[PDB]
């Protein structure tokens, strides 16, 4: 009579498993949740330094514009990447279309 | 594959299913192979009713105390059981391997 | 070993409603930082 | 019977004239030279 | 294993709150860097070449 038939019931296992199964379930969309977070810091990055690049570039040309050499440094330049850039985005809405 | 915890669960009522015999065991066998398998599937069944996993999902345990005997689904839900003549084909289904024509009007009665 | 997996499941739920704070202080932070940078993207295309 | 230990250090091993009981205890390092620098909620259950 | 996956999500996300934070600095930067810059393209637009 001292040796118990079950340690517990049933009821205290099934909502052990059920707490079990929740967390898991939680802690997998928390997971997805971060790594998806991480992916938008990684592009907001990758934004703020092409925003960086911009900024410096649209510096180098605004001081650049009021020098006399510009003139003639243009005029011997064959290719720009403003240019290249904006024909090449003409180009692909042009095929698309 | 709409929940996210019933594959084990599908999984044994499938080898259940497997392990009970048909049509092959009895008949135009023997039909003492097919009491002794039908026995063996029903032991079976109450070992994996009272080793612990069905205590989780009240439809699936329902479903596996049905298929043991008791009746104390159908005796709530009568409603939904249609009538006597089902209800008494369901109990030769369940526990009625061999039916006696005594026996078979006893249990009618 | 119940015992211990009480205390263990308890311990997890309230780090449970840490993490979910956690995680709202993290969305928020995000959204300052996307409305930021989408202040920042429509400045340099009204430069441009 | 005696006792051993993995090569590994991860593994403690009750070895006795009727079978082992393997029982999984993490590294100690870090804080009080506890598990993983403060842990007591790991596996710690014996297998035959 | 709920254990471990929980301390693995909370330093991660501890590291993402850190990066956020330094990012958030950055573009702040950014923006001050980028205020005074804004005036000086409106004026230079005017200056039209004949």
């Amino acid at each position: 009579s001292r040796a118990c038939f079950q340690v517990g019931s049933e009821e205290e296992k099934r909502q052990l498993r059920t707490e079990s199964d929740g967390l898991h379930s939680f802690f997998l969309e928390i997971k997805e949740t971060t790594e998806s977070l991480r992916g938008e810091f990684s592009a907001m990055k990758i934004k703020n330094l092409e925003g960086f690049a911009s900024i410096e570039d649209v510096q180098q040309r605004n001081k650049l514009k009021q020098d006399p050499k510009y003139l003639q440094l243009l005029y011997k330049k064959p290719l720009d990447p403003k240019s290249e850039t904006q024909m090449q985005e003409i180009r692909r809405l042009n095929q698309y279309v | 594959s709409t929940s996210a915890s019933a594959r084990s669960m599908c999984r044994v009522l499938d080898d259940l299913l497997k392990k009970m015999p048909m049509l092959h065991t009895g008949g135009t066998q023997t039909l003492t192979e097919f009491e002794l398998k039908w026995q063996h599937w029903r032991e079976e069944c109450e070992r994996h009713l009272q080793n612990g996993t069905f205590s989780s999902n009240v439809h699936m345990e329902a479903v596996c105390r049905v298929l043991l005997g008791d009746e104390e689904v159908l005796l709530e839900k009568r409603d939904l059981m249609t009538t006597w003549y089902h209800f008494l084909v369901s109990r030769l289904l369940f526990k009625h391997p061999t039916v006696k024509p005594t026996e078979l009007h006893f249990y009618a009665q | 070993q119940k015992e211990k997996q009480l205390e263990d499941l308890r311990y997890c739920r309230e780090e449970r409603k840490s993490l979910t704070e956690t995680a709202e202080r993290l969305a928020e932070k995000f959204e300052e930082a996307k409305e930021k940078q989408e202040d920042l993207i429509n400045r340099l295309k009204r430069i441009l | 019977n005696e006792v051993l230990l993995s090569p590994t250090q991860h593994h403690v091993a009750l070895v006795g004239s009727k079978g082992v009981m393997v029982l999984e205890i993490p590294k100690r390092w870090g804080k009080k030279s506890e598990f993983e620098g403060g842990e007591k909620t790991v596996n710690c259950r014996t297998i035959p | 294993t709920l254990h471990r996956e929980m301390e693995k999500v909370k330093l991660d996300q501890k590291r993402l709150d850190q990066e956020l934070d330094f990012i958030l600095s950055q573009q702040k930067e950014l923006e001050d860097l980028l205020t005074p810059l804004e005036e000086s393209v409106k004026e230079q637009s005017g200056t039209i070449y004949l």
